[PDB]
């Protein structure tokens, strides 16, 4: 299709990167078109809006009609309950959490997996971070491939400098560097995984066991992807002594 | 929506502050407008704005340069006092919650006098007597403990009362302290200041009473290296301990410049963020007048971006923020021709980052933040606010919302930018200009038409029509969708008496007539279509007009000469049909005329056309 949502956009983009990596350049013109539509996605690696009270009190006060962007939806007593549940488990904003659940109703994945609607929101949320971060590794990996055309090898290189590292190209040009965002990004994965075991162990001490396992797998994969991206960025001599000292301190504080 | 609960509330407050300046009203207190949302969050944020207000609530020189206010020893001195007053009051609240479990609990019973509070504070924090205290006690507590924590809370009077009940024990300290309380700026006279310092240094450099040590060099601003770690164990106790020791114009002396630089240079973020508590470092920088450092620092915490941008705005609407002239610099930097102890914030970049997050699906709020850039330009001269609105429209493609939709009835419902400036002619051309450069003519026309720039509207409308002139106008086709907009532009351009130069304009109304000529020709209304082409006097029908019509073709727009081929054939096929239905001589004569015209005109597909024209004339005979 052409009007793909965020999830379908990242899943389709991932397939294109694999083609170029597996010596298949049949999607060059289609690849460049995706990086421009997801420019805002590559800028921020992973960032969940903090849970606000304005939407919490407003969502439950008039759970009749919801307006997200240009489209409109109708909320019922059943769907509204899934929004508060998803927002609490992941500590995500009600507006952002609702959009995730709406994407499931449209695509209709509840029947493909046969799971509660509120649980699908957790999987859909983790899938975004997976492809959003995993696709970045392919860009840098292809940009360093020596067994491809020199021209194509340089296209993905300059693109990653601006899309991932937020560094504009040489033909042009308050903002925060990439490393400090990556360090804080990985930090959120650790705090989210730690609070997950504490809460999960409390209730465990069900039909969601496999979902929790898949979420842990996605989290560890995202952490590995972030580590690889950090390594690649450091390989371009884009670090300093402060980051080294911070990493040494984090290692010294390893438990 | 890309804005979290906290960020959204701030946006609304910034809309008010803009609505006030857009309607010329009183410039309200921005710091108050931001603290209004802070109370909706945990007190971690409220206590920040409390510090922001008290650190910025200094008598300034309105209409004065930013760099000048921040370099003046006059202002630099009041900063230290405003901070000390915050560290003292802040500590006073710590002393309340230490004695009473809740601020509310203390209030219902009544806040006791700073003296009795401190006494009820010593009970807890030292239950048993330390064997190293000196000068006895006062009403059951060591006299020096009372003096210190009273001065720490900022109530010198409460401390002096303690001194009055121990006149015999404290010796000459009474006449010295009574002078400190009297003299302003928390400084003694050089003569008396010398008398006490030498006495302390003489045989009290190492005394077993730490509180005695602390008070003496807080009064004398001595032993700056000794952090009095026995009594000042917290970070705020250190800041407060030093700001009571800074001096102004060589040994055993510390100045704000040294202290402010000494802190972050030697003990940077690393030292103050090991406990993963960000505000601790922010308070260190903000309460030392290093506002740019604290702003950039706090702006990097992805959870506290909102707060750091606004504390920058406050410093910006108070002529206190030191902006970086060059826009190519990093977020934080020290100008080459400035002293090393001050730093500069690239304010333009700061807002540009914050905006990109929610500029995609929340344009209205973005503009409210772009307004603060109204006073700045770039290397090319463009007004930064205007440029930011151009880029935001090119990307978001929100024309009706931001620029005002110009309906096909002649109305211009204003857009969101109309609030900020009434001269919206340039950007509408800027946005129309790029979309024109991207072959988006149908849009560039709507945009140029929104700014009533008929020179460009009709130009582009000429290009979109010429290809479709001979085509078949069918429901929902590209002809109908373009013809119907061209006619909606013909009426609104006649009813309002608007027109471009006659070249662009003549061609535009000429194509509209031709579009009618083929719409009648394709419908079989031969008689009606023949009459139209006759009026236009574009194709000669009597031999006498050939000379003049041929000369006219030379200077007619190529958007017309292009379609000459189809016009001659349709006109011929028109005469051709009417022949099969004196009149015969008249059609025959006109048939000839078209041929000779086409023979003398070099035009598109003259080969196939001139041949077909001749064949159709032969069948007539």
């Amino acid at each position: 299709m052409t009007d793909l949502r965020k999830l379908e956009a990242l899943q389709a983009l991932h397939a294109e990167l694999v083609a170029v990596r597996q010596h298949r350049f049949e999607g060059l013109q289609v690849l460049e078109t995706l990086l421009e539509e997801q420019t805002d996605a590559f800028k921020a690696l992973i960032a969940k809006p903090a849970r606000d009270t304005k939407d919490r009190e407003a969502l439950g006060k008039e759970p009749k009609k919801l307006k997200i962007g240009e489209e409109e939806y109708s909320l019922n007593e059943d769907f509204v309950n899934d929004c508060l549940k998803l927002a609490d488990e992941l500590d995500l904003n009600e507006k952002e959490s609702a959009r995730i659940l709406i994407d499931c109703d449209a695509e209709g994945d509840v029947e493909t997996q046969s799971r509660p609607l509120w649980e699908c929101g957790v999987i859909r949320f983790h899938q975004e971070r997976k492809y959003l971060l995993d696709c970045m590794r392919l860009i840098l990996e292809i940009a360093a491939d020596e067994d491809i055309d020199a021209g194509l090898q340089e296209s993905f290189g300059v693109a990653a400098e601006d899309k991932i590292f937020g560094i504009p190209p040489p033909w042009e040009r308050q903002v925060k560097k990439f490393i400090p965002r990556c360090m804080e990004a990985m930090k959120g994965v650790r705090s989210m995984l730690q609070c997950m075991a504490d809460k999960a162990n409390a209730r465990n001490m069900l039909d969601n066991q496999e979902t929790l396992d898949f979420s842990r797998l996605s989290l560890v994969e995202q952490h590995e992807c972030l580590a690889s991206i950090l390594h690649a960025a450091v390989q371009r001599h884009h670090a300093t002594i402060a980051d080294f000292q911070d990493f040494i301190k984090i290692l010294r504080k390893w438990d | 929506s890309s804005l979290d609960n906290i960020e959204m509330a701030y946006a609304r407050q910034i809309y008010i502050y803009n609505e006030k300046i857009v309607n010329g009203h009183l410039q309200p207190n921005l710091v108050d407008l931001c603290a209004s949302v802070a109370e909706l969050d945990d007190k971690s944020i409220s206590d920040m704005w409390t510090m922001v207000k008290q650190m910025t609530d200094v008598l300034l020189t309105p209409a004065t340069d930013a760099l000048k206010n921040r370099s003046s020893v006059e202002v630099r001195m009041e900063f230290v006092r405003q901070a000390l007053a915050y560290l003292e009051q802040s500590y006073k609240n710590y002393t309340l919650v230490t004695v009473f479990g809740n601020l509310h609990q203390a209030q219902l019973g009544g806040v006791p006098g700073t003296y009795q509070l401190v006494r009820s504070f010593l009970n807890i924090k030292l239950p048993a007597p330390l064997p190293g205290l000196q000068d006895g006690e006062v009403e059951g507590h060591p006299v020096w403990a009372l003096i210190y924590y009273c001065m720490r809370c900022g109530d010198l009077l409460a401390a002096s009362q303690v001194v009055n009940r121990a006149q015999h024990q404290l010796g000459e300290f009474k006449t010295w302290f009574q002078e400190y309380m009297n003299s302003k700026d928390r400084r003694l006279s050089p003569a008396t200041e010398n008398k006490l310092r030498l006495h302390y240094r003489r045989a009290l450099r190492n005394n077993t009473d730490p509180y005695k040590r602390a008070v003496y060099c807080i009064i004398g601003r001595c032993d700056v290296t000794d952090n009095q770690s026995e009594v000042a164990d917290k970070t705020e106790d250190y800041l407060w301990l030093k700001l009571n020791q800074v001096c102004f114009d060589p040994q055993d002396r510390l100045t704000l410049s040294q202290f402010q630089k000494q802190l972050l240079e030697d003990y940077g973020e690393s030292h103050f963020t090991v406990n993963q508590q960000p505000f601790l470092y922010f308070q260190v920088l903000f309460l030392t007048a290093q506002f740019e450092a604290a702003v950039a620092f706090l702006f990097r915490m992805e959870r506290l971006r909102c707060h750091a941008v606004h504390v920058a705005l406050v410093l910006f609407e108070l002529k206190l923020l030191l902006k970086s002239s060059g826009q190519s610099a990093q977020l934080l930097s020290h100008e080459p021709g400035d002293p090393p102890c001050l730093r500069r914030l690239n304010f333009v970049r700061l807002l540009m980052l914050y905006t990109r997050k929610f500029e995609s699906t929340d344009p209205r709020e973005a503009l409210q933040y772009f307004y603060f850039l109204r006073d700045e330009k770039d290397s090319q001269g463009e007004n930064m606010f205007l440029r930011c609105v151009s880029e935001l429209v090119i990307e978001s493609r929100e024309f009706d919302m931001i620029l005002g939709k110009l309906e096909n009835d002649g109305s211009r419902k204003p857009g969101v930018i109309d609030k900020f400036t009434s001269d919206t002619k340039p950007i509408i051309n800027k946005v129309a200009s790029v979309a024109e450069n991207k072959g988006l003519f149908e849009e560039a026309a709507k945009l140029y038409d929104l700014a009533k720039n008929a020179d460009k509207v009709l130009e582009l409308m000429n290009k979109l029509l010429s290809p479709v002139v001979p085509q078949i106008s069918a429901p929902q086709s590209n002809k109908e969708r373009l013809k119907n907009m061209a006619l909606s532009i013909a009426e609104r351009y006649r009813a309002q008496g608007i027109s471009a130069n006659k070249f662009v304009d003549s061609t535009f109304y000429l194509l509209l007539d031709l579009i009618t000529f083929f719409d009648e020709y394709h419908s079989g209304h031969i008689d009606r279509a023949f009459d139209i082409i006759e009026r236009l006097k574009l194709v000669p029908l009597n031999q006498e007009s050939v000379e003049e019509r041929v000369a006219a073709f030379r200077n007619f727009s190529d958007e017309i000469r292009h379609n000459l081929s189809e016009v001659l054939l349709a006109t011929m096929n028109i005469l051709f049909t009417q022949f099969k239905r004196d009149r015969d001589s008249q059609l025959r004569s006109q048939a000839r005329t078209l041929i000779t015209f086409a023979g003398m005109i070099p035009y598109r597909t003259s080969g196939d056309t001139n041949a077909r024209l001749v064949q159709m004339e032969v069948l007539m005979n």
